[PDB]
């Protein structure tokens, strides 16, 4: 995941404030920050005066300081605030545009942008054009992955996929195949897929007539809530209107026909930020249609099905004869070796199975779950909540094809005496952060938690 | 065989022996053990003295058995002669009379295991020939003996009796269905049948 | 078609204080295969549940646990008022496996010895979870039963799948004759509810007995943290309570002061008692066609009332089970919840 | 982790006048109402769209405000619907006021309010088995005079406490009125792991609210903000009325009595005592 | 069986319990070997432990199964001392005198461990249990055969000693034939009848060994309506909702709250001299039990002299701890002495208060 939040902080500060002028964008980005930062920001928003950092330290206690650093580093990186070495101290305060926009949003501000929606006869039916948006999303997914017939006419969308290198397909020969990007597209279920596509449209649509402030205004206004009336008609910039038409083509806009009307708020824009339920001629009833198969016997038992879904399953398992409720497929080392040929790591698939194919594995994941977390301290043996056997077999296939070991962290030095090194090693063993250590070299390559805690203890 | 070892491990055995005094002693110890904790088994003879007068109440009897069906002609022909007289003097054939006597003794044995209606208890039999005699039995025994309970194997027998014992153990005391089969004090008889004077 | 208790006819007295001495059964019988793991494992699990529950609802009582292995009664938890000790003891047992025959007589005698110190106002009790179909006594039993009833010691037992004559005699004997306490089970859920109904105090129709005022005092929490110091376990504990009279620290509990020996409570225990003393009238199920009342809930706001003429559906019933004194409706969920968890009737509170 | 903050605002027009009587009449409850609306919106925004609920307590009963029982049969705009609906309901309730409303001043239905709110929490939690709701309610009370401590509601409050603890529902309370520490409420917040706030009258709470009435959803690593000590030296003697320390509690009655036993028939349950036991007590 | 004075005088039992717990023997000796407490009252506190122990002890197992079993359920382990060896043999002895007598008689010679029990298998386990061996292995020799002969008439005389005049409901004897003098027939082969008599006799012996018993209104509505209006009067400017208004007021609120956070934070939910720590712990336990005995006695009451002895001892203990604190301050210095004083403050206060209370009561009684 490119972690669009990282792209957000990527952009410079002045354009960040340019975006913060739009209160709805302020709210939407408030939705994204880690909870610690959320709470701290909500504290600061009202008392119109900077605050010393010492208070914001003493606010948090023990065994939870890691999140303090997470929040402060994130917020500084995206520069929502302005640290102030006023008297040599730290006089924190938000980018005041952010503060005022947010406060306006909380109590009836002047955000005509966020208020761009119009209330009228929302003749849009729940299934009404919702099925059409779902069908468009399925069509583009199939065309990108490659179906027997790809009716994907998104010439702009195809150009974005190709130039963006969305999938390892020979666009010169017209191929739309799964690359590392294609593997990720197979991985990111909904939010991941929509996010990758939005980032691709951003990167491709970045040359001329961008108006990035208007771009994000339109995007978040779409994700915020149903603008409905007068959206497409009134509430859009010129380039904003063009981007809206393009998104509506991309499915992310459920604009009605007649090419001129209010905004058509498809559920997809909601899906962009919701991180919630995923379900979308005139028939389609399934809260658990996807009937995948995955047990301890490493077999594929399917009753429920979805053609693109089962094709995704086939992307790492053989197909011989499609059946009524089943499809001939058995997951083996060869089955995942198919994706290993694409170099697909046995990592995304883990959480994928934990999440996807569950419409047919609800009872399976419940019996594996068994609520064996509160019962874990008492009964020390887990009831295969997340199947470890399958994980071990997958790791074995991955190991069979790999043979290389790597570690994260950074090399450390200036352990002048053996006493500091030994005490830090003991503390790390207490906290389980030392990958490896040696007093002879006074060096190691681990996470920064031990150094952080020692420095905090020393300075304060 | 070792068969007796197991029943020893569970309950008590109290055999029936020809001398009457020792028999009485054994029988009373059987009662004393039943009302005590340890379960106790008394095995006796249908023709024998035990079945004649001794009673078997709630505790003292749960599951009678009838290993085989009692018949006499094991021994000599005095029965043959009397039966000859029977056939010539009364229009009764041999096997008819023999079956009649056998079921007489069988019913006499079986009836002992109940005293009131609060009491209860299994009453098994055991022989191939029993299945056709189901009509020879006294009526009130026959009623409880439904058709589906015929020539059962031992295994289904144990299943059924287990279910019985459990079910009867329940305090199934609606006390309003007992106004049907108890005709309570001075009234339900009075009311019901003083009206039934029809 | 209803399954309700008609009326409660001892809503005047219960044994609020208790000293219940649960006695399990760990003997070769409990190893048969009728309950899912066995008799024994399921038994101990439910025993843990019952321990938690009972020490909740009767938070002023004590309890002791007794097993019956190899014909011996081996105390596995002194009579004590701290649930955690008993919980741990049961934990320990559950990993150990039964043997020998259940010696009901020995367990009974050990209990009768055990409950001697319990004072007059406190009430005694035992709860035999008898599993087998026999006993093995080293003495007369009716002797013991007579001694028991002489010492005013009610006993309730929960047989497994049978009825044993002596146990029936036992329950009928100690409980002032009135036989209702030998309930035996026929299903696991029946077993859960068996323990549940064992939790509550136990009235039948109490003989007029001595009723006695009991001295006790309430503590006040402590403040300091580093001054950690304890007078009931002789440790350092970052802060606890003070006996109002003995005036010595005591680790958190409703326990008895370990210095001047008077009972300690806050009040919430007394509040639980109050809840048990004077419960509500059982909520009535309103007539199907004669109600003509509001179409909602009252405590909650549910939309489950009727359907208005639907051949058989409306002919079924009208979910309006409505309490008497406040005479306000309540959907089934609300009535179940009121009569189970919180006993302040919503409407009957308000007037 | 969604949370169901179910405020319980009591509004006694008697106590409302007392609030006008207290200090100056420099502003009616209107301040409190507006601050409550804002705080409610704040919570409604904070989490991932987690519901709310509000109940009142007028002089002659209680009635819901937000969930808006079936009647017909800006900013995110759901804020809009919640707030406008609440205010319409509350104005409707204010129409429900007259002399017959002035009549039944005998009681104060706060206990009914808390109990019903807890029932509501149970309803919502039970229906929404999926995505278990870490719910927690609130209490806003206009602290008035004319009753130093009404006690006829003592028990139902504690029953509320026990229900709360079993249901795992912290219950925070904000008393606005005279410097009279609402003892039962104080024990309620302290026992059920809450927070007590005895503000002065006329300050715009919104700061107090958003500070110390927003940290109870599903956090609890954070020091609560409770006032001075919460002494559990509980109820005064039923007979006497003076707070007891070394209590003397009868029996099955359970009433707590002072060092003054009437010698017989504890004055809440007709139970004559063993005069021998009386002497044993008198042995001091 | 268990009495307060009985457990008080059960000196061997008390010393056994001393052996029971190291903590127990330690506290007892330091309450005794330190010229402290007579054991009598020391146990007078601990009586329930004694009762429990005693009951846990004298617990005769049942006869019954294992008793029987010792003839049936025990036919395999032909090796050395089998399961419950001593237990099984004592069950045998109580179950059957003959084997006990034979084994005793065959102690000075002929070991009854291996060869004794080997020949016993044949002899007894044919005599009792199964059918008459008669032929086959007739190893029932010497003591075995002698005891066989004995046990015959012995069981006979036992059975004789068993005959009650059974109550006339069951009296099969008087029931059979002892009404009439009749002439029947009879037709329904020795041995095994003895087997049946054997099982009857065993059971009855068992049972008998068990019977053995061994402004308001107006202005109210006015203000209410005023507020109702104000609400209805548009208003409700959530912008105007305080925010914090007076920055000063805001600050003051924050001050209050940070003050309270600090104070409640002061609740951080490790001694130096481990040997002195343990010693002080011993002193605390000592003073605790000493005060325990007083606060028992000073409440309860005619054993005034016992209270006097307790009080004198307690005053001695108080002075002892005072000297302890003096020595601690001298040696460990101040910080360690401060920690010791903190650790002992509660108990010290309690004992001092007890002393003062006794002084007050003594003055009251005297004056
Ligand atoms: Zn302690
Ligand atoms: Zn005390
Ligand atoms: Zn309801
Ligand atoms: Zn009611």
């Amino acid at each position: 995941k490119h972690s669009v939040t990282q792209y957000l902080e990527e952009i410079p500060q002045q354009v960040q404030n340019r975006l913060y002028t739009s209160p709805a964008t302020c709210l939407a980005i408030y939705r994204i920050l880690p909870p610690l930062a959320k709470f701290f920001i909500m504290a600061m928003v009202f008392n119109e005066n900077e605050v010393p950092l010492l208070d914001l330290d003493k606010w948090v206690n023990s065994n939870g300081k890691l999140q303090f650093q997470n929040a402060i580093k994130s917020m500084k990186s995206l520069h929502l605030l302005i640290p102030n070495k006023s008297s040599g101290t730290l006089m924190i305060n938000l980018n005041p545009t952010f503060k005022i926009s947010l406060r306006n949003a909380l109590t009836g501000g002047e955000v005509q942008n966020s208020f761009g929606v119009v209330v009228e006869e929302n003749v849009v039916s729940l299934d009404l054009l919702d099925e059409y948006s779902a069908n468009k999303w399925e069509t583009i997914l199939h065309f990108m992955v490659g179906t027997p017939l790809a009716k994907i006419p998104s010439e702009k969308v195809l150009n974005l996929l190709k130039h963006s290198k969305l999938m390892e397909e020979v666009n010169s020969t017209g191929e739309f195949k799964i690359t590392n990007e294609g593997f990720q597209f197979l991985l990111q279920e909904i939010n991941s897929q929509l996010w990758t596509l939005l980032l691709q449209y951003l990167k491709m649509i970045e040359t001329s007539k961008m108006d990035l402030v208007d771009v994000l205004h339109f995007i978040f206004m779409l994700g915020a809530l149903e603008v409905g009336k007068a959206y497409k008609i009134d509430a859009l910039s010129e380039t904003q209107r063009i981007m809206l038409q393009d998104m509506r083509d991309y499915g992310l806009v459920f604009q009605k026909h007649s090419n001129d009307s209010i905004f058509y708020p498809t559920k997809l824009a909601l899906m962009l930020t919701s991180d919630t339920k995923t379900i979308r001629g005139l028939k389609n009833q399934d809260i658990p249609d996807g009937s995948l198969i995955v047990e301890t016997n490493f077999k594929i038992y399917s009753y429920s099905n979805s053609p693109l879904q089962i094709a995704v399953l086939s992307l790492f398992v053989h197909l011989k004869a499609r059946f009524v409720n089943m499809v001939l497929g058995q997951i083996t080392r060869e089955s995942i070796r198919r994706a290993l040929t694409n170099g697909i790591t046995a990592d995304q698939i883990i959480a994928y199975l934990e999440t996807h194919a569950h419409p047919q594995m609800r009872r399976l994941a419940e019996e594996k779950l068994e609520k064996k977390l509160e019962l874990d301290p008492n009964c020390k043996e887990p009831l295969q909540v997340l199947p470890p056997t399958v994980v071990d077999q997958i790791r074995l296939w991955q190991l069979e094809l790999d043979r290389v070991i790597t570690y994260e962290g950074s090399l450390y030095s200036d352990f002048e005496t053996s006493q500091e090194y030994n005490l830090l090693s003991k503390y790390a063993q207490d906290i389980g952060v030392l990958l490896w250590k040696d007093d002879k070299k006074k060096k190691f390559f681990i996470s920064k938690e031990g150094n952080s805690q020692v420095l905090d203890f020393a300075k304060r | 065989m070792g068969i007796l070892d197991e029943v020893w491990k569970h309950k008590l055995i109290l055999v029936e022996t020809p001398d009457a005094q020792e028999t009485s002693l054994a029988l009373e110890t059987y009662r004393k053990a039943c009302s005590n904790g340890r379960g106790a088994i008394l095995l006796s003879v249908a023709r024998g003295k035990v079945s004649e007068g001794i009673d078997f109440d709630h505790q003292y009897g749960r599951t009678v058995l009838m290993i085989g069906i009692p018949f006499q002609y094991t021994e000599s022909r005095i029965l043959k002669a009397r039966l000859e007289f029977m056939r010539e003097n009364y229009r009764i054939r041999e096997n008819d009379f023999l079956s009649f006597d056998a079921m007489r003794h069988a019913a006499q044995c079986l009836g002992r295991v109940l005293r009131g209606k609060d009491d209860y208890g299994v009453m098994v039999l055991a022989d191939r020939r029993f299945s056709r005699k189901r009509s020879q039995l006294p009526k009130w025994i026959a009623q409880g003996l439904s058709d589906a309970d015929l020539n059962l194997s031992t295994d289904m027998a144990i299943s059924n009796t287990k279910q019985f014992l459990r079910t009867m153990a329940q305090p199934t005391d609606p006390k309003d269905q007992e106004g049907v089969s108890v005709w309570s004090y001075e009234d339900l008889i009075k009311h019901q049948n003083s009206r039934k004077d029809q | 078609k209803k399954r309700t208790a008609k009326k409660n006819i001892t809503p005047y007295q219960r044994g609020i204080i208790r000293s219940l001495i649960l006695t399990l059964d760990c003997s070769e019988a409990m190893l048969e295969k009728d309950l899912r793991p066995n008799r024994h494992a399921m038994i101990i699990q439910y025993a843990i549940d019952f321990v938690h529950e009972f020490f909740d609802q009767n938070p002023i009582s004590q309890m002791g646990i007794i097993i019956m292995r190899n014909g011996l009664a081996q105390l596995v938890s002194q009579v004590s008022g701290n649930p955690q000790d008993h919980i741990d003891a049961l934990k320990s047992i559950r990993k150990q496996e039964p043997k020998g025959n259940p010696s009901l007589q020995n367990a009974l005698e050990m209990a009768r010895g055990l409950l001697l110190p319990v004072p007059a106002h406190c009430t005694r009790e035992v709860l035999i979870v008898f599993g087998s179909l026999s006993t093995t006594d080293p003495g007369d039993i009716h002797q013991t039963i007579d001694s028991l009833v002489s010492e005013k010691i009610r006993v309730k037992v929960l047989g497994l799948s049978a009825q044993v004559a002596i146990c029936k005699e036992l329950c009928k004997a100690t409980n002032y004759g009135d036989e209702s306490f030998y309930k035996i089970l026929l299903d696991e859920t029946h077993l859960k509810e068996l323990f549940n109904e064992a939790v509550t105090p136990l009235p039948v129709n109490k003989i007029n007995k001595g009723f006695t005022l009991v001295k006790m005092g309430f503590p006040t929490r402590i403040f300091e943290d580093t001054p950690t110091f304890c007078s009931c376990h002789s440790k350092l504990v970052y802060g606890g309570y003070f006996c109002p009279n003995c005036h010595s620290k005591v680790c958190s509990l409703p326990t008895v002061c370990p210095c001047c020996d008077l009972m300690l409570i806050l009040s919430t225990h007394l509040a639980r008692s109050y809840h048990h003393l004077m419960p509500l009238k059982t909520f009535a199920e309103v007539p199907t066609t004669e109600k003509f009342r509001s179409e909602d809930c009252f405590s909650c706001q549910s939309r489950f009332p009727i359907l208005k003429n639907h051949k058989n559906g409306k002919l079924l019933t009208s979910s309006r089970y409505r309490c008497e004194d406040c005479k306000q409706e309540f959907c089934v969920d609300c009535d179940v919840f009121i009569h189970e968890i919180l006993h302040n009737c919503p409407g009957c509170e308000s007037k | 982790s969604p949370s169901l903050l179910t405020v319980i605002i009591e509004i006694a027009p008697k106590l409302w006048t007392t609030f006008d009587e207290e200090g100056n009449e420099k502003g009616s409850i209107i301040k409190v109402l507006e601050a409550l609306i804002v705080f409610l919106n704040a919570h409604l925004a904070f989490n991932s769209a987690n519901k709310v609920a509000v109940i009142a307590a007028y002089s002659q009963g209680i009635k819901y405000l937000y969930p808006e029982s079936t009647s017909a049969l800006d900013m995110y705009r759901r804020f809009r619907n919640v707030d406008e609906t609440l205010v319409e309901e509350i104005y409707k309730l204010f129409e429900l006021e007259k002399k017959q409303i002035e009549q039944n001043s005998q009681r104060s239905t706060l206990a009914g309010a808390m109990s019903a709110g807890l029932t509501y929490v149970n309803r919502i939690s039970k229906e929404s088995v999926t995505t278990s709701l870490k719910s927690r309610l609130l209490v806003l009370t206009c602290g008035s005079g004319s009753s130093k401590d009404e006690i006829f509601q003592y028990i139902p409050i504690m029953n509320c406490i026990f229900s709360a603890t079993k249901m795992k529902c912290p219950i925070d309370v904000v008393k606005i009125g005279g410097s009279k520490e609402s003892t039962f409420l104080q024990q309620t917040t302290d026992a059920t792991n809450g927070v007590y706030l005895h503000v002065e009258s006329t300050e715009g709470l919104i700061q107090y609210l958003a500070t110390a009435m927003f940290i109870d959803p599903s956090l609890r690593p954070i020091i609560v903000k409770p006032n001075h000590g919460s002494v559990d030296f509980r109820t005064s003697c039923y007979l006497t009325g003076r707070v007891v320390a070394v209590g003397f509690i009868c029996s099955v009655c359970l009433c707590v009595l002072s060092i003054i036993p009437p010698g017989n028939k504890c004055p809440a349950c007709d139970s004559q005592f063993d005069e021998h036991v009386i002497a044993k007590l008198k042995r001091k | 069986s268990l009495s307060k004075e009985k457990l008080l005088t059960n000196l061997k039992l008390q010393q056994s319990l001393l052996k029971g717990n190291k903590v127990l023997m330690k506290v007892f000796q330091e309450t005794v070997i330190n010229a402290g407490l007579p054991p009598s009252e020391f146990w007078s506190t601990r009586i329930p432990l004694l009762r429990a122990f005693a009951l846990s002890t004298s617990q005769k197992v049942g006869p019954y199964n294992v008793l029987s079993t010792i003839k049936p359920v025990a036919s395999s382990e032909n090796k050395v001392n089998v399961n419950l060896s001593r237990e099984k043999i004592l069950n045998i002895f109580e179950n059957y005198p003959i084997v006990k007598k034979a084994y005793t008689d065959n102690v000075p010679k002929n070991f009854k461990e291996p060869e004794f029990w080997a020949r016993f298998f044949s002899s007894k386990l044919f005599r009792k249990l199964r059918g008459e061996k008669i032929m086959q292995n007739d190893r029932g020799d010497v003591i075995i055969d002698r005891y066989l002969t004995l046990d015959q008439e012995f069981d006979r005389k036992d059975d004789d000693m068993l005959l009650h005049p059974v109550k006339k409901i069951i009296d099969l004897d008087g029931n059979i034939q002892d009404d009439p003098v009749v002439r029947g027939n009879r037709p329904d082969s020795d041995g095994t009848v003895d087997i049946l008599k054997g099982m009857n006799r065993l059971s009855e012996k068992m049972i008998m060994a068990l019977k053995n018993e061994y402004s308001n209104q107006q202005m109210l509505q006015q203000l209410s309506l005023v507020m109702d209006n104000l609400i209805n009067k548009l208003d409700l400017n959530q912008v105007v909702p305080n925010n914090e208004v007076s920055n000063k007021i805001n600050k003051r609120v924050i001050t209050a709250i940070k003050i309270n956070a600090k104070q409640a934070k002061h609740n951080n939910v490790e001694v130096k001299s481990t040997l002195p720590i343990d010693l002080l712990e011993s002193c605390r336990m000592l003073h605790t039990t000493c005060c325990e005995f007083l606060k028992h006695f000073y409440i309860h009451q005619k054993q005034a002299s016992t209270v006097k002895k307790l009080y004198n001892h307690l005053k001695d203990c108080i002075e002892k701890l005072n000297e302890l604190f003096q020595d601690v301050l001298n040696g460990d210095g101040e910080s360690m002495s401060n920690t010791c004083t903190a650790y002992l403050k509660p108990v010290l206060n309690s004992i001092t208060l007890a002393t003062h209370k006794y002084d007050e009561y003594f003055n009251e009684y005297n004056n």
